[PDB]
């Protein structure tokens, strides 16, 4: 009914992934990120917050500040929410 | 006539298939968040464990909830009167009807 | 008072923590780029880190100017120190301050040299003591006298932590060292 | 043995860049003219701040201005430490020692501050 | 049943794969995960009773009755792990042995720890040499079941 | 596309600093740093960038700030409030304050004249 | 109009009290939807889900 | 992606002088320096992977440390390299490391 | 609360064009509906080192008070729920070590542990502590050992820490250590190996503790034992 160890070996590996450098982010340097932004604004007018921060590797709440700075929201559905750069 | 086995077997392999979604469902919930998936900690033991148990006790059969009122009396406690009790008991079979 | 002269032995201590504010909202990066003998991980961590090696000590500048100050032997080596790094700081051309410059925490450490009976301290103190082989090998007290805790262990060996001055340390010292004698082996 | 190694390196530039030069228009003769070249050159105060009185913590401004390091180029595997005892696995490096070249493909050390 | 259906239905046919999303609005360079789970053999082990201690001991059917436990016994599987994801990856494969649950064991059968006893085991052990067994032993109660 | 919208954030910026005078291109470009951006980029940003958008306002041959080419009165339209049969439009604030100039100083004087606040 | 308790009188059945008749929870469903609907109502609502 | 590090070497900098030359003497383009360079970095990256095969072990006294960027950056001093085969004694080194 | 509904008698039960038979039933302790998640929680890990309800019932009354107390809302209730599980089966005398709970648990050995001293606290309560009686059966009876062997590691044990030959040591690997000693001095002979994987503890911390009681073998075990193997004769590690 199998050996107790410290933690499951495999949790182990998520903590040793955890703690591969990736964790704390890269809030510093706004410009590259508006930049980023802009970036993201070559490709498609509108994207979800979810990918927003996948692609920026950016803290939630900061991105939220940047977006309600630069741009606006728009929601479909049930609360499924994009955001676009004012397009004009 | 369904015997033991014939009436066992459809209980367990209910239950079985109810195990194995259970462990999908572990597994798939895991896998959205990622790396660490355990065998062992997705089988919720229980279902067969007291799947089986609950319906032997009681006679309800198949599954709660939904369908049940199909057969009550699949089960029975054994009448130890006489030893002829006993013995005829156990070699008792039923109709279902009206 | 005679009954500190039996472990007349007293503490010694080992670290200090302390803070100290700057005062002043400070660049890290250029900072950390221009310092020697400093370090600074922005992908895993928020602060630089640096060390000097006089008084043998460390410590950790935050953007916001406060920094922490660990290392010292004693208080004055965190005066000291302190005002050493805020030295470097003000080399830097900021603003640096040595304004609420404060010890936090204070660690002391001796030794009996007895071996002591651990399932009657943790028997006659169960509303105090700790001691669980399966997490850690060392019986936790957390004092309330002048709130500290210690680290009771069966070498005879001691630690004690939580304080802020050095008396709270001789107090908490001499107030558990009867009962220490009185489990003697 | 790795004289021969920065040779290797002179056949893979210089050949890896012949297309380039050849796509630029440029001639092979400039690209000859760059190697002959690349060889030769191979061979309140009294309480807010009274810091002053703690002043030069420092030994030295700097280092690198002297130039007696002799340089040393590598990734590293990892970096510990422990007090003043740091622990080093570097790895790919390329070294240059009073003068004289030399190469790592892997490095471990130690070292006191 | 045991000894053909309980086998039979593990021994179906879905094999569970799963395979997690991946390259969530970005991406590019291979691996969306994927494992697979299959069964092999069942095990079935004579009917057993863990005390509140956690140590396992045989149970006798007198015994059971008695402190109204349930005669049942532990089954275990076979269980493999599979990966063969994208390409990175494909023999990584892993047996175990699991339990899984309790079933109900049939007194008196081959699976019951009465089926080989003599006459003296069995008047030994507190049974009746002359019960005809074939009935279930339920939180103490004697449950038959109905052809 | 996202040089355009780098010129919408410095025009942004340029009411936000006090001012609203038009300019050409090229001295949007030179203060931007963005006058080697391309001479494509530059044509589809003069021929249809600043065409495609309604917004801008297009005064002494030039373009200028940058959300309204019209209206732009900094005070609230009095005389169709006048009219009960047509009066009209409460809006939101943050347009008011985009528009010219910080609302408290016209406020001191409107809380006693005109305006009332509703926290919707 | 609710049932006086002389209708629902509380099963029991040993337990501290629950034996809640089940009218009862009939009952509970019935304030607690209502409960909602006239404080959905209160608010605002779309037409679909009011009714 | 690889390190532009290598291009800080005495090597790659006498390479960029190399190049230098060449545009000074216009035969190239600066461009075209550039790109030699991203080639020479590569092919450099390359050959330590492919043909470089000796260790060194060493140790010494740290005197001064940097860390920005994922970028360590030391300076020993007393230092000594040894190689399974040889020994090399050194007054100072400087140490740049990425990775 | 209340009742709920379901099915539609197969008759009428509109989705009227759509297919939504009358209607769909309604959650509604959503609130509260993660506290009997953590009581399916406690359940099952419960059953899978199967103890009997009596046990699991403490446990999930445990929960309750640390829940309602709102005091340590800030951790997750597998946290919670392992900690509680782990003090219950010391307070009924059959204490479970950490590595066992954290085998059943998805929370880590360290989180249980620091959730445990925090609801101690928490509840304003203390535990008694553990001994090597505790362990001695469930690690001799696993290990299909006679009862004979049970009683001399037994024996062993409590001798050897009545005469604090170990000053500083874990009770589990004092007993891990025992149960090999009377092991290769039965004739049912384990290795470390296998103890060490039943009872969590590395094999070289069997290897230090059977070597530390080692020089007083003789004396440690009790009179009624016959020996297979003599003492001068028993290997060392």
């Amino acid at each position: 009914t199998n050996y107790k160890p410290v933690a499951n070996h495999q949790y182990n590996i998520e903590y040793e992934r955890k703690k591969k450098e990736d964790g704390k982010r890269a809030r510093a340097d706004k410009q590259h990120v508006l930049d980023m932004l802009f970036s993201a604004f070559e490709k498609h007018q509108y994207y979800n917050l979810k990918d927003l921060v996948d692609i920026t590797k950016q803290p939630v709440v900061y991105l939220k500040e940047i977006l309600k700075e630069i741009g606006v929201q728009n929601v479909k559905g049930i609360h499924k929410n994009t955001w676009e750069l004012k397009p004009e | 006539l369904d015997l033991a086995g014939p009436l066992l077997a459809f209980l367990f392999r209910g239950m079985f298939k109810n195990l194995l979604k259970e462990v999908r469902i572990y597994a798939q919930k895991f896998i959205d968040r990622g790396k660490d998936f355990n065998l062992e900690l997705a089988i919720k033991t229980r279902i067969i464990s007291d799947g089986l148990k609950y319906s032997l006790a009681t006679g309800n059969w198949g599954d709660q909830k939904k369908a049940h009122q199909a057969r009550a009396g699949v089960s029975q406690v054994l009448n130890r009167l006489t030893f002829a009790s006993t013995l005829s008991h156990l070699r008792r079979l039923n109709s279902p009807i009206g | 008072t005679p009954a500190s002269e039996s472990s007349g032995i007293v503490p010694q201590l080992q670290n200090i923590v302390s803070t100290v504010n700057l005062g002043c909202k400070l660049d890290l990066k250029t900072i950390a780029l221009r310092a020697r003998n400093a370090e600074y991980n922005p992908k895993r961590f928020a602060a630089v880190i640096m060390r000097i090696r006089e008084p043998r000590t460390t410590a950790l500048i935050f953007s916001s100017g406060k920094m922490v100050c660990t290392g010292a032997k004693s208080e004055e080596q965190s005066r000291l120190a302190a005002r050493k790094y805020a030295r470097v700081v003000q080399k830097l051309g900021f603003p640096a301050k040595f304004l609420d410059f404060k010890i936090q925490n204070m660690v002391g450490s001796c030794d009996v040299k007895f071996p002591i009976r651990l399932e009657g301290l943790v028997l006659t103190h169960q509303q105090f003591s700790s001691y669980e082989p399966e997490l850690f090998p060392g019986l936790i007290y957390r004092m309330i006298k002048p709130r500290i805790v210690l680290l009771i262990f069966v070498s005879g060996k001691v630690v004690l932590t939580g304080a802020k001055v050095r008396a709270e340390i001789y107090e908490a010292f001499e107030n558990i060292y009867p009962i220490l004698k009185g489990f003697r082996k | 043995t790795v004289p021969k190694l920065y040779r290797s390196v002179i056949e893979d530039v210089i050949n890896d860049v012949r297309d380039i030069f050849l796509d630029d228009g440029v001639d092979e003769q400039v690209l000859m003219e760059l190697k002959t070249l690349w060889e030769n050159k191979l061979m309140g105060q009294v309480e807010e701040e009274p810091l002053n009185s703690e002043d030069d913590v420092s030994d030295e401004e700097g280092q690198e201005l002297f130039d007696t390091e002799n340089v040393v180029v590598c990734q590293y595997d990892k970096i510990h430490r422990s007090k003043n005892k740091w622990k080093f696995h570097l790895k790919d490096g390329i070294m240059n020692l009073n003068g004289r070249d030399y190469i790592f493909s892997k490095a471990i050390g130690d070292a006191e501050w | 049943f045991i000894q053909m259906s309980v086998q039979r239905i593990v021994e179906d046919a879905p094999p569970i794969d799963l395979q997690a999303e991946a390259q969530h609005a970005s991406g590019e360079v291979e691996e969306p995960p994927r494992y697979l789970l299959k069964f092999e053999q069942i095990y079935l082990s004579k009917p057993t009773h863990w005390e509140r201690d956690g140590a396992p001991s045989p149970m006798m059917p007198n015994e059971a009755r008695l402190r109204n436990l349930t005669y049942s016994a532990p089954l275990y599987v076979d269980i493999t792990k599979t990966v063969i994801k994208e390409g990175e990856e494909q023999l990584q494969t892993q047996h175990q042995k699991t339990f899984i649950g309790k079933i109900p064991i049939m007194l008196r059968s081959t699976y019951c720890l009465l089926n080989g006893l003599t006459d003296r085991d069995l008047c030994e052990l507190n049974e009746c040499p002359l019960d005809p067994g074939g009935y279930f032993i339920i939180n103490g109660s004697e449950k038959v079941l109905i052809a | 596309f996202g040089v355009l919208a780098k010129i919408v954030n410095y025009m942004k910026t340029r009411h936000q600093r006090g001012d609203t005078h038009p300019l050409t291109l090229d001295e949007i470009l030179d203060e931007t740093q963005h006058l080697d951006i391309g001479l494509k980029q530059k044509q589809w940003l003069m021929t249809e960038a600043l065409v495609n958008n309604p917004k801008i306002e297009v005064i002494d041959g030039k373009y200028a700030f940058k959300p309204k080419y019209n209206v732009r009165d900094k005070k609230a339209l009095l005389r169709l409030l006048d009219q009960h049969d047509q009066r009209g439009l409460g809006g939101i604030l943050l347009e008011d304050i985009e528009e010219a100039l910080p609302n408290s100083q016209k406020a001191v004087k409107a809380l006693g004249d005109q305006i009332l606040f509703v926290n919707r | 109009p609710v049932p006086p308790l002389s209708v629902r009188p509380a099963v029991v059945m040993q337990g501290s009290a629950r034996n809640q008749d089940d009218l009862t929870h009939k009952l509970a469903d019935i304030v607690k939807i209502n409960n909602q609907l006239r404080r959905n109502e209160q608010n605002g609502a779309a037409a679909h889900v009011i009714a | 992606m690889a390190y532009q590090l290598y291009r800080n070497t005495t090597l790659g900098n006498s390479l960029q002088e190399s190049l230098d030359e060449l545009i000074q003497s216009q035969q190239i383009t600066p461009q075209l320096a550039l790109q030699v360079l991203l080639q020479f970095d590569k092919a450099i990256n390359a050959a330590l992977a492919q043909r470089v095969r000796n260790r060194v072990n060493f140790r010494g006294s740290l005197n001064t440390y940097r860390f920005c960027d994922n970028v360590w950056t030391f300076v020993l001093n007393d230092v000594e390299f040894r190689e399974v085969t040889e020994l090399i004694k050194v007054d100072k080194v400087k140490i740049v490391a990425c990775d | 609360l209340s009742t709920m509904i379901g099915k539609g008698t197969g008759a009428a039960s509109f989705d009227e064009f759509g297919n939504s038979k009358y209607q769909n039933r309604r959650t509604m302790s959503s609130s509260d509906r993660a506290m009997m998640n953590a009581f399916k929680e406690i359940t099952t890990m419960a059953d899978r080192i199967n103890l009997p309800r009596n046990i699991v019932d403490r446990t999930n009354n445990l929960f309750k008070q640390v829940y309602e107390q709102k005091s340590l809302k800030g951790r997750a209730n597998d946290a919670i729920a392992s900690a509680c599980l782990y003090i219950a089966c010391r307070q009924e005398g059959v204490p479970r070590t950490f590595k066992e709970i954290c085998a059943v648990s998805r929370i880590s050995k360290k989180e249980i542990g620091r959730c445990f001293k925090l609801i101690l606290k928490a509840l304003e309560t203390s535990v008694d502590l553990i001994t090597t009686g505790d362990f001695m059966s469930r690690f001799c009876s696993n290990l299909c050992l006679p009862k004979q062997v049970q009683m001399a590691a037994t024996h062993i044990a409590r001798k050897a820490v009545e005469l604090d030959l170990v000053p500083g040591r874990s009770p589990i690997s004092v007993a891990a250590a025992a149960i090999y000693m009377a092991s290769q001095a039965s004739a049912e002979k384990r290795t470390q190996k296998e103890i060490g994987d039943i009872a969590g503890v590395a094999d070289v911390t069997i290897r230090q503790s059977y070597r530390l009681i080692y020089p007083r073998a003789p004396d440690l075990f009790p009179t009624d034992f016959k020996f297979d193997t003599p003492v001068d004769k028993l290997p060392q590690l």
